[PDB]
């Protein structure tokens, strides 16, 4: 019921700016400051709803129609920049994590939000864990802790100590992976209760930035991709038959006699059907990759500012990416008057290996 | 606090087999900034109103 791919194509007259060189769909009424995070609704919700958090302290929700029309639906406010957002598996709740040191649970139908988590520093990551025996929210913070919350009591149901400040995380039950400052990298198992499973010597020599878990042929979490500030991504299997050959890195988000410019990898997401992946970078490009054949499927034209975040909708028929300054060159290159965009693309067949 | 020190991209080397020079276009690649993430530096600047 409806189109698999429906945005169509923008035309230029038969007979001028670099904000949208792919001419992707532009989300209506975009946030007023840089976008930190994007998250699409789970398959339990009919239709597609997008959440974005920004450095103006707001979280916004849009309905995304098959045609590419986007309708603003609702918004909530933190008192500091929103660093991460996610959904409950039933699609009723959006969870939000902020520099104000808290996380909120936002019930969309009643448009009410309440605090569900507290840290002693900014909350960098937030995920919903649905296990057979329990359900909880996991938060990771620059206070060097990982905490787990039932959403009802203000006491955490568990507190795990991290080796350093939480920089990124992902969860696909029964696996969680967390990357920290000083190249810390830890995999957790989540069966019965969360516990540390393996501390991994980083496959990357530079500051960790983003991470996404991928699944094997049986649909079980089996590895993750990890991006650094140094235009490189590691593909890392948990238990491969030949680690020295099966685990590998590849270069990306570089430009180019003259020196090659190296940019940060800001986001990484796997296509939920094809198991291929998208990366987005401080170079203002997105790339699509096949980690099995070890190929690049596509690189975008270059935007006039960094791409700060990306995600797929539940079936991967829509790829969303945010055009926002990422502070990669510090405050001197922040232009508070330059517009922020969320762009949408029907990229499913671009992500399907031939 | 924040990004008071001017940005200057660290130079380096790699190969592609040809030897290449590189410039790292990320502030946290600088020695002065290596102990913090982009988000931590940004929050510091926001708090100090150095936008």
């Amino acid at each position: 019921f409806g189109t698999t791919s429906g945005f169509g194509t923008s035309g230029t007259s038969m007979f001028t700016d670099n904000h949208n060189p792919m001419k992707d769909i532009e989300v209506t009424s975009s946030p007023d400051d840089s976008i930190g995070c994007l998250s699409f609704s789970p398959p339990t919700l009919p239709g597609n709803f997008l959440i974005a958090g920004s450095w103006a302290n707001d979280v916004r929700c849009w309905e995304v129609q098959d045609s590419g029309q986007t309708i603003p639906k609702a918004q909530q406010m933190h008192t500091g920049p929103v660093l991460d957002v996610c959904w409950s598996d039933d699609g009723s709740k959006v969870f939000t994590a902020s520099c104000d040191k808290t996380a909120k649970m936002w019930d969309l139908s009643s448009n009410q939000a309440i605090q569900i988590a507290q840290h002693d520093a900014p909350v960098k990551t937030i995920h919903w864990i649905k296990a057979p025996n329990y359900s909880c929210v996991m938060t990771g913070s620059w206070d060097k802790t990982l905490k787990f919350w039932d959403t009802r009591s203000s006491n955490p149901m568990m507190v795990l100590q991290l080796p350093e400040r939480c920089y990124c995380a992902d969860v696909i039950y029964p696996m969680a992976v967390v990357a920290t400052a000083e190249r810390g990298l830890i995999v957790y198992q989540l069966e019965n209760q969360p516990s540390e499973f393996r501390r991994i010597e980083s496959p990357l020599k530079h500051q960790h930035r983003c991470v996404a878990i991928f699944k094997d042929k049986q649909n079980k979490p089996t590895g993750f991709a990890l991006g650094s500030i140094e235009g490189r991504v590691a593909i890392h299997y948990i238990n491969p038959p030949n680690p020295a050959k099966d685990n590998f890195t590849f270069k990306c988000h570089r430009s180019n006699s003259a020196p090659q410019d190296i940019y940060a990898v800001n986001g990484i997401a796997f296509h939920p059907v094809h198991g291929t992946l998208a990366t987005v970078g401080s170079d203002g490009r997105f790339s699509f990759w096949d980690k099995d054949a070890r190929t690049k499927l596509k690189t975008s034209e270059q935007l006039d500012q960094p791409i700060s975040a990306c995600c797929f909708n539940h079936n991967g028929n829509i790829f969303a990416y945010a055009s926002s300054y990422d502070w990669s060159k510090g405050h001197e290159f922040y232009n508070p008057q330059k517009k922020n965009y969320i762009f949408l693309r029907n990229a499913a067949e671009e992500l399907k290996p031939r | 606090t924040g990004t008071t020190i001017k940005f200057n991209p660290p130079t380096g080397t790699d190969t592609m087999s040809t030897n290449i020079s590189t410039k790292h276009q990320c502030i946290t690649a600088m020695k002065e900034y290596e102990s913090k993430s982009l988000e931590e530096l940004r929050l510091e600047d926001y708090q100090a109103n150095r936008k």
